[PDB]
DNA sequence: AATCGGCGCCCGAACAGGGACTGTG
DNA sequence: ACAGTCCCTGTTCGGGCGCCG
């Protein structure tokens, strides 16, 4: 099969650069003999040309086993040439998802054999792809070659092959507007509504079209029968699922092992509902030693047991129907953890997922719910090109009181309430007006910049005062510590007056969880209270108890 | 027609901005538009060996069903070379109409050495196919340099009409032509149609709207009336009885306002709270405090003196969500020296869509800055970055895009409404 | 493991940026 | 004014998962 007659893509080096001059490291005899057999084959096939001393460049070469195959893959460590190669704009903007596939009468999955090795490389750039194959006998010099086609391991190869495949498919795609061709790298999901007889006729027209352009679709890689193995999925005619997930079983684990467990559990969460990884990811905090052994905590092991429990049963997804509404439903599983399912008909999920990102030092469930609604919205636009209808565990009046009282602009698209506990609630609410008959606390705090020691106290209208000394603190922490004192030493109704915008903006946002231990202690007090009014006054303006407590903590 | 040489500003590369996901509604509109643009030679396909990209999306035109392709040329405009008097009466006119004349740019070819920087990528639903990339061969809508290169041709087209109607003010900013007059609303719209037909003799204007008479909330950015724009004064409460809490809020408000108004005093007011009293305690105002308050009311009623626009300094706009569909905004160049303070209310998504509101408010504030100063302000948006980026394109209808940043503001701006 | 490329997602952390407060005459 | 410290956000990179060459 001749090299593709498609025109090469002009490639340049970065301005003021030269080619790579990296010496070839020694190779094992098993790989040397495999590289020689491969190279003499692809010189006859034209993919490779011999070069002489005029070429002053080189790049180390090796060969790894092809993924689940007996053939060897020829790879080159073009890390030095990639640094000197011009930048590209990658045209692969995402990964196709089965949940976005519509129903089709006839489906075929193709695969181009020796894909990159079919597309030629720009003639002027070929000199920089020089490599050397070291022979067995060290007395023989070894044969130097250059690349005539897209090498594997060059940074431009994926983009150029992707661009080249689209130009090759364009005439066939225009000649047949009703045939769906999902193009990812060299694998072609071909789908039509024709009868099985007329479909195989068009597949052969497509295979002949690709054969004329030097793109072979080998019969060993030609799938004509469901189930289809496509993009790591199993494509049954009316359902889709992920290829078998293998969770490792070990008595002791290391960072690497947890990192693999986290990844596969994420990869499974697209269709397995309920995967949790928060406690498993918590073990990755601080330790950068890759081979360090980590004892599983009680929460992490419990979490792994839960994941394995829902992973022993197979789950399947459904394909997309453009005529029916898109529906997404979210549930609050753990603290900071959410799961969602996108479906059209109930109990027939297209795909599932999870959101468990902590945005900010202080946040509440309503914020996280709105963050998960946004993540689902974007994901739906990529897969289906439209926004789904939402089913959220939050009362209509709960959200209404939040977005009307919050200073930032927040919105959730068309959604309906589902009574699936645990519900999303506002655990406390600050009063809009000062409470009559409630002790007024004037709080402040200070700290030294060098000593890091500080004070925090309050004064009241009933004459009650307090000042607490603090060690290893900041100005921001003492004004938070002062509010904590007022909440501790008061009844169920209290008026608090602070001079700290920092402390005021945290409390007014109604957080229910925080990365700060001190804030969580303040939150616990606010939920216990019945009425809390928080007021702000400018510091150093001779106002009320603020002046009295400022002198108490500044001394 | 030979092309004008264009360079980037010294030491800067072209834009490299990823394309964001688009709805099927928008992708189908873009593909239809671009397929026709490639046929007429206005754009052409490119590959990944062009390392530049600029985001593209589509907007539905004002009171129309047709789609307009909008390129986010903000990054390219920062990096494009600068080329080489603002009508103060345009803001004084009764009626001002905004005409999208961006289609005229597609008749002037672009410098070949520059076209690589106008590359954009059309995405595909579910990533069925890789992105199909195009670059521009003609002057693109939304580019900083298009009105400058076309400036010579624009004065030539308008000179006959401006001498036939010398009482009409015509300002140009990017793709849009701002046409102002003091005529009555009906005679004004006929003059606009007269200008549209005069342009048709040379270049095509946006297809007319489905309505000839102003429909409710569909000509917001189209037919604007500057002589009715009002500034929002800072006000103080009027109570018969004042509490300690009420006086503390007042002093804090006045002390902050003292950064904008020099004569604001709070001494006699703070004396009323010299104890350590309860917030609900009623405090009678002494004779000294009543005068200081009454004088602060006067200072806040008079406009600020000595605040003038500096054409070299950027404009900055801050918006505050006041609730009940009401939004306050301030436009300034230096802190506490506001060039304008306004208020917006009763916007679409009535009582429901906060993001649609903020997106509309940003457009009207920008519109006002183009009419008044001929610039666009950098916006400090009171919204989460991802909340905004998810939804803002769904409510945008302007041909320009202002720069913005996102801020988490303390809720002590209770000083504007 | 040595020993490659491009894309997407996740989670943890290094680095930068910006605003408020405070300390200096 | 000017320079710090504190705290917070956002960007980028390190690891992993998956696709494919």
């Amino acid at each position: 099969v001749p090299i593709s007659p498609i025109e090469t893509v002009p490639v340049k080096l970065k301005p003021g650069m030269d080619g790579p001059k990296v010496k070839q490291w020694p190779l094992t005899e098993e790989k040397i003999k495999a590289l020689v057999e491969i190279c003499t084959e692809m010189e006859k096939e034209g993919k490779i040309s011999k070069i002489g001393p005029e070429n002053p460049y080189n790049t180390p070469v090796f060969a790894c086993k092809k993924k689940d195959s007996t053939k060897w893959r020829k790879l080159v460590d073009f890390r030095e040439l990639n640094k000197r190669t011009q930048d590209f704009w990658e045209v692969q903007l995402g990964i196709p998802h089965p949940a976005g596939l519509k129903k089709k009468k006839s489906v075929t999955v193709l695969d181009v054999g020796d894909a990159y090795f079919s597309v030629p490389l720009d003639e002027d750039f070929r000199k920089y792809t020089a490599f050397t194959i070291p022979s067995i006998n060290n007395e023989t010099p070894g044969i130097r070659y250059q690349y005539n086609v897209l090498p594997q391991g060059w940074k431009g190869s994926p983009a150029i092959f992707q661009s080249s495949m689209t130009k090759i498919l364009e005439p066939f795609k225009k000649q047949n507007p009703d045939i769906v061709i999902y193009q990812y790298m060299d694998d072609l999901y071909v789908g039509s509504d024709l009868e099985i007889g007329q479909h195989r006729t068009k597949i052969e027209e497509l295979r002949q079209h690709l054969l004329r352009w030097g793109l072979t679709t080998p019969d060993k890689k030609h799938q004509k029968e469901p189930p289809f193995l496509w993009m790591g999925y199993e494509l049954h005619p009316d359902k889709w699922t992920v290829q078998p997930i293998v969770l490792p079983e070990k008595d002791s684990w290391t960072v690497n092992d947890i990192q693999k467990l986290v990844g596969k559990l994420n990869w499974a969460s697209q269709i397995y509902p309920g995967i949790k990884v928060r406690q498993l990811s918590k073990l990755l905090r601080g330790t950068k030693a890759l081979t360090e052994v980590i004892p599983l905590t009680e929460e992490a092991e419990l979490e792994l047991a839960e994941n394995r429990e829902i992973l022993k049963e197979p789950v399947h997804g459904v394909y997309y129907d453009p005529s029916k509404d898109l529906i997404a439903e979210i549930q609050k599983q753990g603290q900071g953890q959410w799961t969602y399912q996108i479906y059209q008909e109930p109990f027939k999920n297209l795909k599932t997922g999870k959101y468990a990102r902590m945005r900010g030092a202080h946040t509440n469930d309503v914020k996280q719910l709105t963050e998960a609604v946004q993540k689902i919205t974007t994901e739906s636009i990529v897969i289906w090109g439209k926004t789904p209808k939402f089913k959220l565990p939050i009362q209509k009046e709960t959200w209404e009181t939040w977005w009307t009282e919050y200073w930032q602009a927040t919105w959730i698209p068309e959604w309906e309430f589902v009574n699936t506990p645990p519900l999303v609630k506002l655990w406390y609410q600050l009063e809009k007006e000062p409470i009559v008959g409630a002790e007024t606390f004037y709080v402040d705090g200070a700290a030294n910049r060098e000593t890091k020691l500080g004070k925090a106290g309050y004064v009241t209208n009933k004459g009650r005062q307090k000042v607490v000394p603090l060690t290893n603190t900041t100005n921001q922490k003492t004004e938070l510590q002062a509010i904590y004192l007022a909440l501790q030493d008061s009844g169920l109704e209290v008026n608090i007056v602070t001079d700290s915008q920092y402390a005021l903006g945290i409390i007014q946002a109604q957080p229910d969880k925080s990365e700060s231990e001190l804030v969580n202690q303040i939150i616990e007090q606010l939920i216990k209270k019945e009425k809390v009014y928080l007021a702000w006054v400018p510091a150093h303006k001779g106002i009320g108890g603020n002046e009295q407590v400022d002198k108490l903590v500044s001394a | 027609i030979e092309t004008v040489p264009v360079k980037l500003k010294p030491g800067m590369d072209g834009p490299k901005v990823k394309q964001w996901p688009l709805t099927e509604e928008k992708i189908k509109a873009l593909v239809e538009i671009c397929t026709e643009m490639e046929k007429e030679g206005k754009i052409s396909k490119i590959g990944p060996e062009n390392p530049y990209n600029t985001p593209v999306f589509a907007i539905k035109k004002k009171d129309s069903t047709k789609w307009r392709k909008l390129v986010d040329f903000r990054e390219l405009n920062k990096r494009t070379q600068d080329f080489w008097p603002h009508p103060a009466g345009l803001k004084k006119k009764k009626s001002v109409t905004v005409l999208d004349v961006g289609d005229a740019y597609f008749s002037v070819p672009l410098d070949e050495d520059f076209r690589k920087y106008t590359a954009f990528t059309i995405p595909s639903i579910n990533n069925e196919t890789p992105g199909i990339r195009y670059q521009y061969n003609v002057l693109p809508q939304g580019w900083k340099g298009s009105p400058a290169i076309f400036q010579s041709s624009m004065t030539k087209i308008l000179e006959p009409f401006k001498k036939q109607n010398p009482d009409i003010v015509i300002y140009q900013y990017m793709d849009d032509l701002y046409v102002g007059s003091d005529l009555e609303i009906g005679q004004h719209r006929t003059k606009i149609e007269e200008l549209r037909q005069h342009l048709l003799r040379w270049g095509l204007t946006t297809p007319d709207k489905k309505h000839q008479k102003e429909p409710p909330f569909l000509w917001m950015g189209y037919e604007l009336h500057p002589d009715k724009w009002t500034v929002q004064p800072i006000v103080l409460p009027e109570k018969d009885s004042w509490t300690v809490n009420d006086i503390q809020k007042l002093v804090g408000k006045l002390n902050w306002a003292s950064q904008i108004y020099p004569g604001i005093k709070v001494r006699q007011l703070s004396k009323l709270l010299r104890g350590t009293k309860a917030l609900t305690e009623v405090i009678p105002l002494t004779e000294e405090a009543e005068l200081e308050l009454a004088e602060n009311r006067e200072i806040l009623k008079e406009p600020v003196h000595g605040v003038y626009y500096d054409p070299s300094k950027d404009l900055i706009a801050e918006i505050q969500k006041q609730g009940q569909g009401q939004w306050t905004y301030q436009i300034y160049q230096e802190p506490f020296k506001n060039l304008k303070t306004g208020k917006y209310a009763r916007m679409r998504g009535a009582h429901t869509n906060d993001v649609k509101q903020l997106t509309e408010a940003v457009q009207k504030i920008t519109t006002e800055s183009i009419v008044i100063w001929g610039k666009t302000p950098k916006f400090k948006l009171p919204i989460q970055k991802e909340t905004w980026e998810t939804w803002w394109t769904e409510y945008w209808q302007a041909t320009w895009i202002p720069e913005w940043e996102f801020v988490n503001t303390p809720p002590l701006v209770k000083l504007w409404y």
